[PDB]
């Protein structure tokens, strides 16, 4: 995250910290029920060096604060039995980037491990709304993951604005937020992690997930998300939640 | 859900 601040501990009880064996944290991810993770497709795809598509490779870190802390008391860790990458995820443009995460042992909810909400399929988190990304990416583009997960606050950009800031890259289930003077951004790290999006009796819900953008809190480049609400029914059908 |  660029431009924003340390989260206090526990602030963000769904925020899920994704290591690949031998690398340390990769990507983020939201909790959304006892046994399911939301993340991007994007975080899971092989490379020549790397099965980075195979359940077997990560470790999810439930209740984190701090990435030299993980031992931590709260802390939960949790292998996967599964990932299921979005049958329409498209590698090159980054079109539906979401993926489903399924924990090999249920989380323990606590005041530290706790579900984000999600939202219907009609609901439409709206222009100009202030919401909230978070993660342990880079602090500046090029730049060092945080040790202390970080929070910044960002806003819902309109679609149209947003396919003419990148023309010919914004499909449908992407959606820009941030601002177009730049300062605040996620950024490299903070892939897969949810916006969390404060709701009309103070709920949090989730709004998107970390998906792209052109170097990181940049002028007219604002950060693209995978939207939520658009995957409400394709995460039942696939978890039962 | 949602809430710390
Ligand atoms: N808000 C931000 N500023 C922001 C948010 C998230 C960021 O994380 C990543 C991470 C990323 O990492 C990847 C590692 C690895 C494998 C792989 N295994 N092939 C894929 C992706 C690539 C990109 C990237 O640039 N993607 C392109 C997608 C197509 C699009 N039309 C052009 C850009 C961005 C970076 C910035």
């Amino acid at each position: 995250v660029v431009g924003g601040t340390d989260a206090d501990e526990g602030e963000w009880p769904w925020q899920v910290s994704l290591h690949a064996l031998g690398q340390g944290h990769i990507c983020g991810a939201s909790l959304i029920s006892p046994n399911w993770l939301v993340s991007a497709a994007h975080c899971y795809i092989d490379d020549r060096g790397f099965r980075y598509s195979d359940p077997t490779q990560w470790t999810a870190f439930l209740g984190l604060h701090d990435q030299s802390q993980r031992s931590a008391p709260g802390v939960q860790e949790r292998r996967l039995k599964r990932i299921i990458s979005h049958p329409f995820f498209n590698d090159f443009t980054f079109d539906y980037d979401i993926a489903l995460l399924e924990l090999e042992k249920p989380a323990e909810y606590s005041s530290m491990v706790r579900p984000i909400c999600l939202p219907d399929a009609s609901h439409v988190f709206p222009a100009g709304k202030a919401i909230w990304v978070t993660g342990w990416g880079h602090t500046q583009y090029g730049g060092t993951g945080a040790l202390i997960l970080q929070k910044g606050e960002i806003r819902v950009i309109n679609q149209t604005t947003c396919e003419n800031l990148l023309p010919q890259q914004i499909t449908p289930r992407m959606m820009c937020v941030g601002f177009l003077s730049g300062g605040v951004d996620s950024c490299q790290g903070d892939s897969g992690g949810p916006l969390s999006s404060v709701e009309a009796d103070g709920r949090i819900f989730q709004a998107g997930v970390v998906s792209w953008g052109d170097g990181c809190a940049q002028r007219n480049k604002p950060g693209v998300y995978t939207r939520l609400p658009l995957f409400r029914d394709w995460i039942k059908e696939n978890t039962g939640v | 859900c949602g809430l710390r």
